[PDB]
RNA sequence: ACGGAAAAAA
RNA sequence: AGUAGUAACAAGAUUUUUUCCGUCUCUUCUGCU
C-alpha cells in the first residue's frame, strides 16, 4: 500500500537538486524552508476583494472541479476556464458556479458540519432555549477579569488536553511524552472509540478536540456572572447602562 | 447659525466625546518616493544630539563612531544625548534593590529558554534585510540564504538546530577574509509590446555568486536596512522605521526576551500587556497610587511624551543594562546577551534607495542609488538635500552611514521600558526620603507620572528630579506635549483615564467591513467585530444594529448575493434567483447565496452555518456542506486516490492569486520556492503531524522518510495489512534510494 | 584515543558512532574514549541485531547473508531521538507494551520486547543491577557484555544464540587486547564520568567590543568587571548638583482666559478640493425609472440626461487659469456627442488631443535606468517644496452648514435585520428607527451615497479597463418622502489611463458636474475649475417661473486606490456619529435609571450646544446632533489629510487641559509656547483644517465667556 | 504552529 | 494641467506588543431599489 509514496520519493530523488535538498537540509531546517518565498506577497486582500468580484473568474479552483461542474451555466454563464499555460492543477472559476453547485449540486447524505463545529450548536442550543428578563437600567460597574471563553474539559488541563489530542490523533508522533494523568487515559480512549473509521481530516478532528477539550481564557470587562456560558453572550447581557436578564438553556 | 461640533464640549465632558476627535474615517497619511531624506533627517538629529562626544574610528569597519555617553553635561531643554554610566548603573541597580529577586529568575528564565529555542524562531519577523542580496526579505528566506551562505562557507554549526549555534555560526563568520555570497543580478532586452508597440525592458532576474571583502561582509551584517513608515496616523510629516539584517535579528531576540522577562514582573510596566489585562493592570496601580495619598496630600499626574527617544538611546549604556542585570550569572550568557549592544554600537544605516531626478532637456526621470549620491556634483540637489548630503558625506561608508550613537525606531522596546521603570522606581518615599514622591506608568516611550507632595512647591521639585535624572540617562521629557494636572483624568497609550478609563470607539473604525478573504471568513469576520465592539470597546446596541445593516449591506454588494427576490442585477443574479424559487425552506439560504440577514444582538456569537441550520433544506444543506465539494483543498488518506472528506461549504474558496511583477521574468527565483514546496509536500506523506505541530530533529529529510518508511513497511507486514512482497518491495525501493544517496 | 576508533572498526559504525555524537554537540577530538565507548556499543548491538532472520513460518533462523527474509530485531540505537521514538511508538500501538520511559536499543519481535544492551568495564553483575536501578518500573529486557569475558542477561535466561554471544565476547575480547597493546585500556577503563554551554568571542568581535563601551575604558572585560564590581556611590546626587539650573521643567499654570487663540495662516483663500459639488451639485432625476436596462450607469445617464432638454451651445464662463480651457470645452463638446450615439453598457472615449490633456497623458517623463542616463548633464533632483499657506474662506463654513440639513429623500437604505427578541433588541431597534429617522434624510448621507457610488464605480473602471478612457456617470439612487424611488444624476467622470501599480499611484480623471451655483459670486472657491454654461432651466418657486443658466463645473482630479478604497467605505461615518450620540443616550440613562432615548428624541427642549450666531451659542437636539457628527464624520472623510491627523492630535492635548482646567484639577503646562507651534504646523492649506481652527477659537472664546 | 486584518508606541 | 507635499505619481519592477479571524492547494467583466 505505502508503494506509492515511496516511488515518488525515489522520483523525487532521482533529480540532483532534490536530492541535495532532501540531503543537506535536516527536519528542522525543513521550517525554515518550508516558510521559504520569493515572490511579492500580496496585501491589503479587502480592497482585492472589492475590485476582484467585478472580475469574472476570481477563484481559482482545484483541476478536478473541470469534472464536477459543467463549462456553461442554463443562463449561459461560463463557469470555469483554463489558465494560459501548458499545464494542469488549477483553472479560474466564477461565482456562478458556487451558485450552481449550491442549487443543482450533488445532494449528500452524510455532512460532517454538526459533528466538527458541535460547541456551536450548543451555544445554539443555550441561546435557543434561554429565558430573557427584564432590562434594568444603572451604571455597569464593570472589573476587567480573566473567564472562560471556552471551558474545556473539567478534567484536563490546556497543556494535558493538548496531550490528549496528540496521543488521539497523531499516535505515533508524540515524541518521549507520556501523559502521567489518569483521566487523560480515560479521556483518550473515550475519544478514540468515538473517532475510528473517521472519514475526515486528521487535523480537523484535532481542531474539533481542541475546541472541546482545550480551555482558552480572555480578559474581559465583566459586570455579573463568569461563568463560560455567559462569557459567550456578554455582548447580549451588558452595555454600559443596561443589563439585560438573560438564562441559559 | 453657524455650526460648531466643538461647542458639545460646552456640556459633554471632553473624554467622554473623545471618539469626535480622531479623524478615523479617511485614508491614513502615506509617505511617497523614497525614505532616503527620512533616514538622514534621522542620522543627522543623532549625531547632533551627541556631537560633544568623542569621535573615532572603528578600526574593523573604518567607520567614523561617536562615543557621547559619560560626555559633558546637558546645559538646556534640548533632546541631549550624553547618558551617564554610573546613573544608569546606579538606577539598575536601585531596581534590583527594591525589586528582590527579579534579575535572578528573569536570568534563569532566559538560561532556560536559550538552550530550548530553536532557528525557525527567527522566522517570526515581518521583513528582514538580506545581506545576500542587498534588499528587504521576508525572514524566512533571508534566514534560509543566511544559512545557505554560512554552510557553504563552512560554519556547518546550525545543522544541530539549536539557535545559540547558529549565533556561534553568526559570530565566527566574522573571520572569513572572503565571503561568497548568492547575489542576483538583471538582464534588459528592449523587446516591444504587442499591445501598445511600444518598446519595453524585459528584466529578467537570476542568481550570481560572488565573493566580498572582510570588511564588506561586516558592513553588510551590520547594516540596518531603512523604509518610509506608512499608513501612520496622528502624525503631519513622515519619519523612517528600520529593519536589522539576519546576523543582528538573533541576539535582539534573546535580550528582548530577557527584558520582556523583566518587564511581566514590574507594577510599573505598561509592556507587554495589552488590551483589557494592561487597562486592568493600570487602573489597579492607579488605585494602589491614589490610595497611598494622605488626607491632607496633592497629588499630580502629568501625561508625559518623551521627545527623540532613539536619537538619544545609546546602545553602550544597554550594553551597561545587561551587564548590570546578568551579574552573578555565568559569563557566556553574558557575552550572549551582550553581543547585540556591542553590534548595535557599531551598526550603519543602508540610505534607502536614493532619489529621483528629472532632466527637463531630454525629459527623462531616473532613480539615482544611495550607493551614487558621493560622485555627484552638490548643484543637482535642492538645498535640504544638499545641508543633509553636506552634513552626512562624511560617515558614508561603502554607501551606508555610520550610526554608532543611538538606536533605530522600536529595536529595543522592553530595555527601554526598564530603563524608564527604573527611573520611576527611583521616587519612592524610602528611598528619596525628601517631601515630594512619585509612581506612574512606563510604556516603551509614553508615561504617566503621579507626584505625591504636601505642597506645589514640592510638586515642582519632584518635577525637576524627575526631569533632571531622566537627563541624566539619556531621556528627554517633551515640554510640548507633557502636561500635569491633579490626579483622576491623564492619558496613556491613547488611553483616556478620566475616574476610569473610557471607551474609545474610533480608533476600531477601520476593522469594521468586509475583510476579503472569502464569503463564510468575512461573515465570521464582520460579525466578530461588532461582537467585539460591543464588549470591549461599548459600542452601543442600536449602533450594533446599525453596523450588523451596514455589514450585511457592504457583504451583498462585495460578493454580488443580493437577496433573491431583489429587481438588482449582477452577474450571478439569475443563479441566485434560480435557488431562491426552487428552495422551499428560503429563511436558510445563506446571505452568500442570496438568503435572509438572520443576525440581530442576540446571535452575534454564533456562525451562519450553525444559525440557519434548522431552516435549511436537505437538499441544500446536502449540496452546501458535502464532502465531495471542489473549491476546497482535500488531503489525501496516508498509509494509516481516497481524499478525506471536507467540512467547510462550498463559500471557503481560494480567490485568484496575482504575483507577476511588470516586464520581470521571475523563473530563477521561484523555481527554488517550487522545490521546497515539492520537498515539504512530499515530506507529509510520512509524517502527517507536520503540519499541526512543527517536527523536530536533526537527521535530513530523507533519512526520516527512509526510516519512517521502513518501520511503517515492518508494522503493515506484522499486523497483517500489506503482504510480504509489499515489504520486500518498500525495503528494496528504500535500498535503492540509499544507493542512490550513496553514489 | 581516536585514531584506534578509527582504524578497529567499520566506516559505517564509525559514522553511526559520529552521527550520534553530532546529536549531543560533541565532537570526538574532544572525547576520544566516549566516541570509543558509543562505537563499541554501537558494534555490539550490530552483532546481536544481525544475521537473525524470521521467515515465513515463524522460526528464527540464522543466515550468512541477506539471501525474501525480514529481519528478528529493530535496531533502534544508532538513530535520532525523534526517529527512534517514532519507531517506539509504532511498536508501542501496535502491540498493547507499555512504552519504556528511555531510549531502548533493539527490540526483538520474536518475544515482543525491547531490549537494553550496555558494554561496561567493570564487572557485568555491578552494572547490571546499577541498569536494573536505572529501569526499576518498567519491563525492559537488560544484556549486559563487558571487556572481561562474561556476560549477564535478565534472570540468566539468553534469548540470542549462543553462536552470536561467543562472537561479542570473542570481539570484546579482542578489542579488550587491542587496548591493552596500544597503552589506551586503563585510561578507556577511567574514561566514565553534563557539560556546560559555553560562548567565546572570535578577535574580530572582540575588536567589536573594545570599541562599544564608555571613553574611558579600553577593554570589554575591564568595562564588565567595573560593571560587575559597581555600588552605588551616590551617583546620581552628584551628578544633579553639577548640572546647570537651566535644565527644569518649570510648571506654568494653565488659564484659557488667558491663552491666546490660533494663528490661522494668512494669503489667497482656500480652494475647493472635494471628489465633487457637495452644496452646489444640481441633479437630473428620473422618478420611478422603468426604462429597458435600469441598474446599468450609462441607461440611467441617458435616461436623466432625456429629462433636460434645454441644451444651448456652451460657452467658457469661468476660465482655469493654469489650464487650456478650450480642451475642456472640447472635451465636453466630445462627451456630449458620444453619449448621444452609442451602444453597448459602458462609453469608452476616443483619446484626442484635448482629452490627452485633461487627462495627462504623456506628461510623465520617461523613466530610464543610472546606468544610461551617466552623460546626461541637465539631472536635477525633484522638488520637495512645502506646500502654500492659505486663508480661509466662508464656503467650507457655508458647506458644514448645509451639510448638517435635512432633505426630502431617504438616502441610505438600511437592509433587514433578524427577528427580536430580547427585550434590549426592542429597545434597540426603537433607538435605531429614531436614529435612522433623524440621520438618513441628511445630506452627508447623500455624500456618503455619492462618494461609495463614485469611488465603487471608478475603481472598478479603473481596474478592468486599465488603457480606455471610461465615462464613468456620477449616479445616485433615493426615496422620497412619497415612498417612491429616483435615480439621480450629478454628471460624469473621464477617467485617464488607470495603470496603477503602487498604492499611492494617481488616476486622473475629469469631473464634469452640473451645477446651478453661478462661479463668479465666489470666484476664489474654484480656482481649480473650468465652469462652462451649458443649459436653461425654468425653475419653478413658490411664485415665479424663471431661467436660472445650468453650469457645468469641468475640473481634472485625481485619485489613488487608497483613497478610493476608503472613499468605499464612508458608511462607518454613519458608526461614528451615532456611537458617540447613543453613548450620551446611554449616559444619561445611567442618571436617570431608565430608558432616555424617547425622552431624547421626542421632548425636543434644545438641549445641545451646536451653533454660534451673531446673537450667541444656539442649542438644537438630539436629532440636529447626529446630523452634525455625522456631517463632521463625512467630511473628516471627504477632507483628509495629513494636516488634519497633525491638527487633531496636537489639538486634542488643548483641549484635555481645557477641560482639567473645567474639573477644577488645576492644570500645568511645560512649553505652551510650543504646543502652539506644533498645533499651528498643520494649519496649512487644507479647508477643513482652517474651519476645524476657527471652530476651537470659537470654543475657546465660549469656554472664556462661560467662566464670567 | 502558518497566514491575514485593525490598533498602540517609538 | 492635475493629484499631492519635504517626494513621488503624471505607465513601463510590512521594525515591537496586544485583540480578532482563518487553516494543508498555480479574460471584456464595471448594475449597492
Ligand atoms: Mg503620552
Ligand atoms: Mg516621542
Amino acid at each position: 500500500s505505502g508503494m506509492e509514496r515511496i516511488k515518488e520519493l525515489m522520483e523525487m530523488v532521482k533529480n540532483s537538486r532534490m536530492r541535495e535538498i532532501l540531503t543537506t537540509t535536516s527536519v528542522d531546517h525543513m521550517a525554515v524552508i518550508k516558510k521559504y518565498t520569493s515572490g511579492r506577497q500580496e496585501k491589503n486582500p479587502a480592497l482585492r476583494m472589492k475590485w476582484m468580484m467585478a472580475m469574472k473568474y476570481p477563484i481559482s479552483a482545484s483541476s478536478r472541479i473541470r469534472e464536477m461542474i459543467p463549462e456553461k451555466d442554463e443562463d449561459g454563464n461560463t463557469l470555469w476556464t483554463n489558465t494560459k499555460d501548458a499545464g494542469s492543477n488549477r483553472v479560474l472559476v466564477s461565482p456562478n458556479a458556487v451558485t450552481w453547485w449550491n442549487r443543482a449540486g450533488p445532494v449528500s447524505d452524510v455532512v460532517h458540519y454538526p459533528r466538527v463545529y458541535k460547541m456551536y450548536f450548543d451555544r445554539l442550543e443555550r441561546l435557543t432555549h434561554g429565558t430573557f428578563g427584564p432590562v434594568k437600567f444603572y451604571n455597569q460597574v464593570k472589573v476587567r477579569k480573566r473567564v472562560d471563553i471556552n471551558p474545556g474539559h473539567k478534567d484536563l488541563t490546556s497543556r494535558e488536553a493538548q496531550e490528549v489530542i496528540m496521543e488521539v490523533v497523531f499516535p505515533n508522533e508524540v515524541g518521549a511524552r507520556t501523559l502521567s494523568s489518569d483521566a487523560q487515559l480515560t479521556i483518550t480512549k473515550e475519544k478514540k472509540e468515538e473517532l475510528k473509521n473517521c472519514k475526515i481530516s486528521p487535523i480537523m478532528v484535532a481542531y474539533m478536540l481542541e475546541r472541546e477539550l482545550v480551555r482558552r481564557t480572555r480578559f474581559l470587562p465583566i459586570a455579573g456572572a463568569t461563568s463560560s456560558t455567559y462569557v459567550e453572550v456578554l455582548h447580549l447581557t451588558q452595555g454600559t447602562c443596561w443589563e439585560q436578564q438573560y438564562t441559559p438553556g | 447659525m453657524d455650526v460648531n461640533p466643538m461647542l458639545i464640549f460646552l456640556k459633554v465632558p471632553v473624554q467622554n466625546a473623545i471618539s469626535t476627535t480622531f479623524p478615523y474615517t479617511g485614508d491614513p497619511p502615506y509617505s511617497h518616493g523614497t525614505g532616503t531624506g527620512y533616514t538622514m533627517d534621522t542620522v543627522i538629529r543623532t549625531h547632533d544630539y551627541s556631537s560633544r562626544g568623542i569621535w573615532k574610528t572603528n578600526s574593523e569597519t573604518g567607520a567614523q563612531q561617536l562615543n557621547p555617553i559619560d560626555g559633558p553635561l546637558p546645559e538646556d531643554n534640548e533632546p541631549s544625548g550624553y547618558a551617564q554610566t554610573d546613573c544608569v548603573l546606579e538606577l539598575i541597580e536601585g531596581l534590583d534593590r527594591s525589586h528582590p529577586g527579579l534579575f535572578e529568575t528573569a536570568c534563569q528564565e532566559t538560561i532556560d529558554a536559550i538552550q530550548q529555542t530553536r532557528v525557525d524562531k527567527l522566522t517570526q519577523g515581518r521583513q528582514t534585510y538580506d545581506w545576500t542580496l542587498n534588499r528587504n526579505q521576508p525572514a524566512a528566506t533571508a534566514l534560509a540564504n543566511t544559512i545557505e551562505v554560512f554552510r557553504k562557507n563552512g560554519y556547518k554549526l546550525n545543522e544541530s538546530g539549536r539557535l545559540i549555534d547558529f549565533l556561534k555560526d553568526v559570530l565566527l563568520s566574522f573571520e572569513n577574509d572572503s565571503m561568497e555570497v548568492t547575489t542576483h543580478f538583471q538582464k534588459k532586452k528592449r523587446i516591444r509590446d504587442n499591445h501598445s508597440k511600444k518598446m519595453i525592458t524585459q528584466r529578467t532576474i537570476g542568481k550570481k555568486r560572488v565573493k566580498l571583502t572582510k570588511k564588506n561582509y561586516l558592513i553588510r551584517a551590520l547594516t540596518l536596512n531603512t523604509m518610509t513608515k506608512d499608513a501612520e496616523r496622528g502624525k503631519l510629516k513622515r519619519r523612517a522605521i528600520a529593519t536589522p539584517g539576519m546576523q543582528i535579528r538573533g541576539f535582539v531576540y534573546f535580550v528582548e526576551l530577557l527584558a520582556r522577562n523583566i518587564c511581566e514582573r514590574l507594577e510599573q510596566s505598561g509592556l507587554p500587556v495589552g488590551g483589557n489585562e494592561k487597562k486592568a493592570k493600570l487602573a489597579n496601580v492607579i488605585k494602589k497610587m491614589m490610595a497611598k495619598s494622605t488626607d491632607e496630600e496633592l497629588s499630580y499626574t502629568i501625561t508625559g511624551d518623551n521627545t527623540k527617544w532613539n536619537e538619544n538611546q545609546n546602545p553602550r549604556i544597554f550594553l551597561a543594562m545587561v551587564l548590570r542585570i546578568t551579574a552573578g550569572q555565568p559569563e557566556w550568557f553574558r557575552d550572549l546577551l551582550a553581543v547585540a549592544p556591542i553590534m548595535f554600537s557599531n551598526k550603519v544605516a543602508r540610505l534607502g534607495r536614493g532619489y529621483m531626478f528629472e532632466s527637463k532637456s531630454m525629459h527623462l526621470r531616473t532613480q539615482i542609488s544611495a550607493e551614487n549620491l558621493s560622485d555627484i556634483n552638490l548643484r543637482y540637489f535642492n538645498e535640504d538635500t544638499k545641508k543633509k548630503i553636506e552634513k552626512i558625506r562624511h560617515l558614508m561608508v561603502e554607501g551606508t552611514a555610520s550610526l554608532s550613537p543611538g538606536m533605530m525606531m522600536g529595536m529595543f522596546n522592553m530595555l527601554s521600558t526598564v530603563l524608564g521603570v527604573s527611573v520611576l522606581n527611583l521616587g519612592q518615599r524610602e528611598i528619596l526620603k525628601r517631601t515630594y514622591w512619585w509612581d506612574g506608568l512606563q510604556s516603551s516611550d509614553d508615561f504617566a507620572l503621579i507626584i505625591n507632595g504636601h505642597f506645589k512647591e514640592d510638586i515642582q521639585q519632584g518635577v525637576n528630579h524627575f526631569y533632571r535624572t531622566c537627563k541624566l540617562v539619556g531621556i528627554n521629557m517633551s515640554q510640548k506635549k507633557s502636561y500635569i494636572n491633579k490626579t483622576g483624568t491623564f492619558e496613556f497609550t491613547s488611553f483616556f483615564y478620566r475616574y476610569g478609563f473610557v471607551a474609545n470607539f474610533s480608533m476600531e473604525l477601520p476593522s469594521f467591513g468586509v475583510a476579503g478573504n472569502n464569503e463564510s471568513a468575512d461573515m465570521s469576520i464582520g460579525t466578530t467585530v461588532i461582537k467585539t465592539n460591543m464588549i470591549n470597546n461599548d459600542l452601543g446596541p442600536a449602533t450594533a444594529q446599525m453596523a450588523i445593516q451596514l455589514f450585511i449591506k457592504d457583504y451583498r454588494y462585495t460578493y454580488r448575493c443580493h437577496r433573491g427576490d431583489t429587481n438588482l442585477e449582477t452577474r450571478r443574479t439569475k443563479s441566485i434567483k434560480r435557488l431562491w424559487t426552487e428552495t422551499i425552506s428560503k429563511a436558510g439560504l445563506l446571505v452568500a447565496d442570496g438568503g435572509p440577514n438572520p443576525y440581530n444582538l442576540r446571535n452575534l456569537h454564533i456562525p451562519e452555518v450553525c444559525l440557519k441550520w434548522s431552516l435549511m433544506d436537505p437538499d441544500y444543506r446536502g449540496r452546501l456542506c458535502n464532502p465531495n465539494n471542489p473549491f476546497v483543498h482535500h488531503m489525501e488518506v496516508e498509509s494509516t486516490s481516497l481524499e478525506y472528506d471536507a467540512v467547510a461549504t462550498t463559500h471557503s474558496w481560494t480567490p485568484k492569486r496575482n504575483r507577476s511583477i511588470l516586464n520581470t521574468n521571475q523563473r530563477g527565483i521561484l523555481e527554488d520556492e517550487r522545490i521546497y514546496q515539492k520537498c515539504c509536500q512530499v515530506f507529509e506523506k510520512f509524517f502527517p503531524s507536520s503540519t499541526y505541530r512543527r517536527p523536530i530533529g536533526m537527521a535530513s529529510m530523507l533519512d526520516a522518510m527512509l526510516s519512517r518508511a521502513r518501520i511503517d513497511a515492518r508494522i503493515d507486514l506484522e499486523s497483517g495489512r500489506i503482504s510480504s512482497q509489499d515489504f520486500s518491495e518498500i525495503t528494496n525501493t528504500c535500498k535503492a534510494i540509499e544507493a542512490l544517496k550513496r553514489q | 584515543m581516536e585514531n584506534f576508533v578509527r582504524t578497529n572498526f567499520n566506516p559505517m559504525i564509525l559514522e553511526r558512532a559520529e552521527k550520534t555524537m553530532k546529536e549531543y554537540g560533541e565532537n570526538p577530538q574532544n572525547e576520544g574514549n566516549k566516541f570509543a565507548a558509543i562505537s563499541t556499543h554501537m558494534e555490539v548491538c550490530f552483532m546481536y541485531s544481525d544475521f537473525h532472520f524470521i521467515d515465513l513460518e515463524g522460526n528464527t533462523i540464522v543466515k550468512e547473508n541477506d539471501d525474501m527474509l525480514k529481519h528478528r530485531f529493530e535496531i533502534i540505537e544508532g538513530q535520532e531521538r525523534n526517529i527512534a521514538w517514532t519507531i517506539v511508538n509504532s511498536i508501542c500501538n501496535m502491540t498493547e507494551n507499555s512504552k519504556p520511559r528511555f531510549l531502548p536499543d533493539l527490540y526483538d519481535y520474536k518475544t515482543n520486547k525491547f531490549i537494553e544492551i550496555g558494554v561496561t568495564r567493570r564487572k557485568v553483575e555491578d552494572y547490571y543491577y546499577e541498569a536494573a536501578s536505572k529501569l526499576k518500573g518498567e519491563n525492559v529486557y537488560i544484556h549486559i557484555f563487558s571487556f572481561d569475558g562474561e556476560e549477564m542477561a535478565t534472570d540468566d535466561e539468553y534469548i540470542l544464540d549462543e553462536e552470536s554471544r561467543a562472537r561479542i565476547k570473542t570481539r570484546l575480547f579482542v578489542l579488550r587486547q587491542e587496548l591493552a597493546t596500544a597503552g589506551l585500556w586503563d585510561s578507556f577503563r577511567q574514561s566514565e564520568k553534563t557539560l556546560e554551554e559555553e560562548f567565546s568571542y572570535p578577535p574580530t568581535f572582540q575588536r567589536l567590543a573594545n570599541q562599544s563601551l564608555p571613553p574611558s575604558f579600553k577593554d570589554y572585560h575591564q568595562f564588565k568587571a567595573y560593571v560587575s564590581s559597581f555600588k552605588a556611590n551616590g551617583n546620581i546626587e552628584a551628578k544633579l548638583g553639577a548640572m546647570s539650573e537651566k535644565v527644569n521643567a518649570q510648571i506654568e499654570s494653565f488659564d484659557p482666559r488667558t491663552i491666546r487663540e490660533l494663528e490661522l495662516p494668512e494669503g489667497k483663500f482656500c480652494t475647493q478640493r472635494s471628489k465633487f459639488l457637495l452644496m452646489d451639485a444640481m441633479k437630473l432625476s428620473v422618478l420611478n425609472p422603468a426604462h429597458e436596462g435600469e441598474g446599468i450607469p450609462m441607461k440611467d445617464a441617458k435616461a436623466c440626461l432625456d429629462t433636460f432638454w434645454g441644451w444651448k451651445k456652451a460657452t467658457i464662463i469661468k476660465k482655469h487659469e493654469k489650464g487650456v480651457n478650450t480642451n475642456y470645452l472640447m472635451i465636453w463638446e466630445q462627451l456630449l456627442e458620444s453619449i448621444k450615439e452609442m451602444e453597448g453598457k459602458f462609453l469608452n472615449l476616443k483619446k484626442t488631443n484635448h482629452l490627452k490633456w485633461g487627462l495627462g497623458e504623456g506628461q510623465a517623463p520617461e523613466k530610464m535606468d543610472f546606468e544610461d542616463c551617466k552623460e546626461v548633464p541637465d539631472l536635477f533632483q525633484y522638488k520637495s517644496e512645502p506646500p502654500e499657506k492659505r486663508k480661509l474662506a466662508s464656503w467650507i463654513q457655508s458647506e458644514f452648514n448645509k451639510a448638517s440639513e435635512l432633505t426630502n429623500s431617504n438616502w441610505i437604505e438600511f437592509d433587514e435585520l433578524g427577528n427580536d427578541v430580547a427585550p434590549i433588541e426592542h429597545i434597540a431597534s426603537r433607538r435605531r428607527n429614531f436614529f435612522t429617522a433623524e440621520v438618513s434624510q441628511c445630506r452627508a448621507s447623500e455624500y456618503i451615497m455619492k462618494a461609495v457610488y463614485i469611488n465603487t464605480a471608478l475603481l472598478n473602471s479603473s481596474c478592468t479597463a486599465m488603457e480606455e478612457y471610461q465615462v464613468i456617470p456620477i449616479i445616485t439612487k433615493c426615496r422620497d418622502t412619497s415612498g417612491q424611488r429616483r435615480t439621480n444624476l450629478y454628471g460624469f467622470i473621464i477617467k485617464g489611463r488607470s495603470h496603477l501599480r503602487n498604492d499611492t499611484d494617481v488616476v486622473n480623471f475629469i469631473s464634469l458636474e452640473f451645477s446651478l451655483t453661478d462661479p463668479r459670486n465666489e470666484i476664489h472657491k474654484w480656482e481649480k475649475y473650468c465652469v462652462l454654461e451649458i443649459g436653461d432651466m425654468e425653475i419653478r418657486t413658490s411664485i415665479s417661473t424663471i431661467m436660472k443658466p445650468v453650469y457645468l463645473y469641468v475640473r481634472t482630479n485625481g485619485t489613488s486606490k487608497i483613497k478610493m478604497k476608503w472613499g468605499m467605505e464612508m458608511r462607518r461615518c454613519l458608526l461614528q456619529s451615532l456611537q458617540q450620540v447613543e453613548s450620551m443616550i446611554e449616559a444619561e440613562s445611567a442618571v436617570k435609571e431608565k430608558d432616555m432615548t424617547e425622552p431624547f428624541f421626542r421632548n425636543r427642549e434644545n438641549d445641545w450646544p451646536i451653533g454660534e450666531s451673531p446673537q450667541g451659542i444656539e442649542k438644537g437636539t438630539i436629532g440636529k446632533v447626529c446630523r452634525v457628527l455625522l456631517a463632521k464624520s463625512v467630511f473628516n472623510s471627504i477632507y483628509a489629510s495629513a494636516q488634519l491627523e497633525g491638527f487633531s492630535a496636537e489639538s486634542r492635548k488643548l483641549l484635555l487641559l481645557i477641560q482639567a482646567f473645567r474639573d477644577n484639577l488645576d492644570p500645568g503646562t511645560f512649553d505652551l509656547k510650543g504646543l502652539y507651534e506644533a498645533i499651528e504646523e498643520c494649519i496649512i492649506n487644507d479647508p477643513w483644517v482652517l474651519l476645524n481652527a476657527s471652530w476651537f477659537n470659537s470654543f475657546l472664546k465660549a469656554v472664556q465667556l462661560s467662566m464670567g
